[PDB]
């Protein structure tokens, strides 16, 4: 069996919890998986780095100050920003935010016409025409990479939840939160942490 | 050893006798539905599994209403702490939590339910139901059919099934299901509401009915604001 | 076009993200968006005019005591309560008030015959046998009029959601909350507060 655990892929089952319903809903399912992935490795790779929670990184850039974020970023040979001039700021990042993220959304989705014009379809997830250079989409099996790609999308996604509800409920952050249960498990869990109270009781 | 096969001819301890129907002709006058009897009057009926699926949340959600009010009335402590009590560590307390109890699950001294003795022994066994129930595992009473919420066999060892009507004895179950559900949805807004026990918030809302309610506590903010 | 935003009205087509199933959720749909434009219209108006919360507005009638709603009206010219302060109850308001909506409601549905002896017609939305004394409904465009409506409705049911978190969240008020956004655009938006911790964290 492809897939042995509780679910099943959408090209075959019939999703016991929930109706399976529109089409776009499985296309929304993928890409929800692949957004949340990079949100957790960079959640966790920011807890590594800098120790920084993620739900709170975005107060340290705000209109005002966004020149913290060049002397963060670990290991690197030259800051982000002109030393002291920090051009970078919390503008400057987001109207190019709002533009490259806003033509890579609309060139995906085919609200706009596609630059490449190469063949490419919108409204397909794996496009595999231009997006894999490296051609492990076309050497394998591709079928069983889409398996092992949506079984990591959806425990990315499941392990996303899990981070924002302990954000809300420890406060500390997944890799602390972590850290925190590994150094102790028996006295470090959530039935502890609801003992003690999640600061709220 | 040779084979005797005898003829048992044991019959119950208690059989109940046949005392049918003790509901009116309609069955579900009330809000809704039952499942197999009509439309569902707001959410969609998901899957079939779904009708099995809110049987088992039912049957279990009025076990844990019926276990927080007894053990709030004889102990109480309310049901959201009472977790508190047996912990890896210093699970004696847990024991002595029965009014009348002739003996204490923790004998004085030592003796004592430990909370990862009690947990692996709630594993093995509720885990072994749980599956034994369900298609994990396998069936090891052939007669009863797995995945059927409603076997009637030796699970009805007073036979009510069969010395009553089955279909309104059922929807009698399910009508108790929906309501301890309700309930313990209640009970669990009121912890958090209240951080008091559902007997406590009875006791606060009948001693004083025109006072201490949902909007009584909204005024202080449910403890928040 | 007809509903050149985001979705579609019920005979328009498929909907994007929840399935229709029954069609009695196009009338919930309404139902609930008339009695969210009231809400709405009503927060506003009362926070503007007197300045108390909507959602505090609970406990300042009580059967202890509901005199200060009397004469908290804007440009009042006749009292709500004589000078004596007991006429007026809380549940005098109570018990008329149910009676009135309870009748009002069995009526819109069919739980009890129609005392108007009309042809607005149960399990029906904007019957408009009686309830449109002026006939540009018929004279105007009635389904131009129909989307106009169903617009407004679902606008004022998701800025309620909106008013209502905010008001668990910075428990000010929604005008106030408003006045708190024009005054500072970029130091006070929901990042801000979430900053701040929204008086929890
Ligand atoms: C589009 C995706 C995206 C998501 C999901 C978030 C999510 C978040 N941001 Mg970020 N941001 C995002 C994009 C961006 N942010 C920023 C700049 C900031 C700032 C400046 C701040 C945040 C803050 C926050 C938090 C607000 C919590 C909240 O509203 O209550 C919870 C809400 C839900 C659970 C709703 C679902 C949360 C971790 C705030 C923060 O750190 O608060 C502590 C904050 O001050 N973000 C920019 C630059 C323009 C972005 C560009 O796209
Ligand atoms: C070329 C020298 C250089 C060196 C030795 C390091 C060294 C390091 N960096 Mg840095 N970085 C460097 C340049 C740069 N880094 C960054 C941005 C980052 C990021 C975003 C991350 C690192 C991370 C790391 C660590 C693991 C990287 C592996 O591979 C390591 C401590 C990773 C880390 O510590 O996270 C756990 C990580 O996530 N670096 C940028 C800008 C893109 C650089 C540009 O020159
Ligand atoms: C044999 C003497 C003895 C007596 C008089 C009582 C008397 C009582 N017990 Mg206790 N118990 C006794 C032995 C035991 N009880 C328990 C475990 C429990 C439980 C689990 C519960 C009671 C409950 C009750 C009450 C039920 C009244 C009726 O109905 C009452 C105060 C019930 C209660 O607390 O109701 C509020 C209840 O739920 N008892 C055990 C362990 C199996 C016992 C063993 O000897
Ligand atoms: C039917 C619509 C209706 C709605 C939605 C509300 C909603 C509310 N009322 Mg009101 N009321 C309504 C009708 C009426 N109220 C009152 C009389 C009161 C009183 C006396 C009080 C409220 C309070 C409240 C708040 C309590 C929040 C809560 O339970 O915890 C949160 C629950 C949720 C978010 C639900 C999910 C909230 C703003 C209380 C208040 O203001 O406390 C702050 C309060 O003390 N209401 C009367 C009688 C005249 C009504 C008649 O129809
Ligand atoms: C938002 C992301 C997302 C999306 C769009 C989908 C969509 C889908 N999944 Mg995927 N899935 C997800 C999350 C998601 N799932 C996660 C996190 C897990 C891990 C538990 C899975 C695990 C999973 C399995 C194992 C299976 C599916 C299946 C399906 C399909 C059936 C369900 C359906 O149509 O309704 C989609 C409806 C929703 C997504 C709404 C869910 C609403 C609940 C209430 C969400 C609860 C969490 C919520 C975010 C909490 C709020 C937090 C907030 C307070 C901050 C569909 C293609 C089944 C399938 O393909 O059948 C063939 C299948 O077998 N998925
Ligand atoms: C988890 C328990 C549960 C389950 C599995 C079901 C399942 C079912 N019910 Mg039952 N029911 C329940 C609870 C439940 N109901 C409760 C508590 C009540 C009393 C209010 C009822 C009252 C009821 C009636 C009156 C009828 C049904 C019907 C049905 C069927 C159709 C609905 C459906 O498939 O979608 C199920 C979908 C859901 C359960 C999703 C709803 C989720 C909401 C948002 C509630 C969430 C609860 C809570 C806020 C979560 C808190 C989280 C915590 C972290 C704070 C199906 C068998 C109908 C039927 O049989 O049709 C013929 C019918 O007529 N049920
Ligand atoms: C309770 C109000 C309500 C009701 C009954 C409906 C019902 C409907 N809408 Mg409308 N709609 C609403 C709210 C509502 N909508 C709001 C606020 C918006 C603006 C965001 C819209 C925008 C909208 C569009 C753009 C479209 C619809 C469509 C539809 C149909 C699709 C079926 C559906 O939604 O399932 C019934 C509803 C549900 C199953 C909703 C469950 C709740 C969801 C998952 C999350 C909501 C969060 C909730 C408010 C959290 C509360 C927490 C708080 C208590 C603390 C149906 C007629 C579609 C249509 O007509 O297609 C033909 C369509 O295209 N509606
Ligand atoms: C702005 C929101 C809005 C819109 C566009 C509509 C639009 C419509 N409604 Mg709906 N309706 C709404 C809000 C709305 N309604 C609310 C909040 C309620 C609850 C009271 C109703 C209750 C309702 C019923 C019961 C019926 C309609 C009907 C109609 C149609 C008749 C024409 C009409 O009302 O002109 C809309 C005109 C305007 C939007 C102009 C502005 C009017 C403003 C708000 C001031 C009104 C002052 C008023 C005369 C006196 C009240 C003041 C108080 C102090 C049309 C589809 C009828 C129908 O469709 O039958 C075929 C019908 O039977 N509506
Ligand atoms: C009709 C829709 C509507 C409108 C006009 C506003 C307008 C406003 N909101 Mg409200 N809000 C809304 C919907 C809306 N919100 C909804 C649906 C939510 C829940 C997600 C919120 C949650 C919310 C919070 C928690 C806070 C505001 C705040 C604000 C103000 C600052 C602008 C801002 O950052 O909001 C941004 C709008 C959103 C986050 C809505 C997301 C809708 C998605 C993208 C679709 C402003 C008066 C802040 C305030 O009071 O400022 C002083 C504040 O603290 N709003
Ligand atoms: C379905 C549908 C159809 C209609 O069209 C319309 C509609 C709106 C009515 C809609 C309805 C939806 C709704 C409202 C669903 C809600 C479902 C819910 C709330 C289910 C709850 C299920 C709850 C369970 C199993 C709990 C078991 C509890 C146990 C073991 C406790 C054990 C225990 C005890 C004794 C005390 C100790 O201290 C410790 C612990 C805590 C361990």
């Amino acid at each position: 069996d492809i897939y042995p655990e509780f679910g099943t892929y959408p090209g075959g089952g019939e999703s016991p919890i929930i109706p399976f319903g529109s089409e776009k809903n499985a296309e929304r399912e993928v890409i929800h998986g692949r957004w949340a992935m990079l949100g957790v490795t960079g959640a966790w790779a920011a807890e590594n780095g800098t120790g920084i929670p993620w739900f709170t990184a975005g107060t340290l850039c705000t209109p005002d100050d966004c020149t913290a974020v060049a002397d963060k970023f670990p290991g690197a040979v030259a800051p982000l920003a002109p030393e002291g001039s920090g051009y970078p700021s919390f503008w400057n990042v987001l109207i190019i935010e709002i533009v490259l993220v806003g033509a890579a959304e609309a060139y995906r989705t085919g609200i706009s016409d596609s630059p490449f014009d190469d063949g490419l379809t919108v409204g397909d997830v794996n496009p595999g025409g231009r997006f894999d250079p490296l051609g492990l989409a076309e050497s394998g099996d591709l079928e069983e990479l889409k398996i092992k790609e949506l079984k990591h999308c959806r425990l990315s996604m499941f392990a996303w939840l899990g981070c924002i509800f302990q954000a809300l409920a420890t406060q500390e952050g997944p890799i602390a939160n972590w850290q925190s249960h590994v150094a102790d498990p028996v006295h470090s869990n959530v039935l502890t942490n609801a003992a003690k109270g999640f600061g709220f009781y | 050893r040779r084979t005797k096969a005898s003829v048992p001819a044991k019959r119950s301890a208690f059989k109940a006798n046949k005392f049918g129907s003790l509901a009116p002709p309609d069955l579900y006058p009330e809000f809704g539905t039952y499942p197999g009897g009509g439309e569902s009057p707001v959410i969609p009926f998901g899957s079939e599994k779904n009708a099995e699926r809110e049987i088992i949340h039912g049957r279990w959600a009025m076990l844990g209403v019926t276990g927080a009010w007894a053990a709030e009335n004889g102990t109480g402590i309310p049901w959201f702490t009472a977790g508190t009590l047996c912990t890896p560590d210093d699970c004696t307390a847990v024991a002595d939590k029965f009014p009348g109890a002739v003996a204490p699950l923790a004998p004085a001294g030592s003796g004592y339910p430990n909370f990862w003795a009690v947990l692996a022994i709630e594993i093995f066994l509720v885990g072994s139901a749980e599956c034994y129930r369900t298609g994990l595992f396998e069936n090891p009473f052939p007669e009863l059919t797995q995945g059927d919420v409603t076997p009637g066999g030796r699970f009805d060892p007073l036979g009510f099934a069969e010395a009553g009507d089955l279909e309104e004895l059922k929807i009698k179950e399910l009508k108790h299901s929906r309501l301890a559900m309700f309930a313990w949805l209640g009970c669990i807004m009121q912890a958090l509401a209240t951080q008091e026990g559902p007997i406590a918030n009875w006791t606060a809302h009948v001693a004083d009915p025109i006072h201490a309610n949902v909007l009584t506590n909204a005024a202080k903010g449910f403890k928040f604001y």
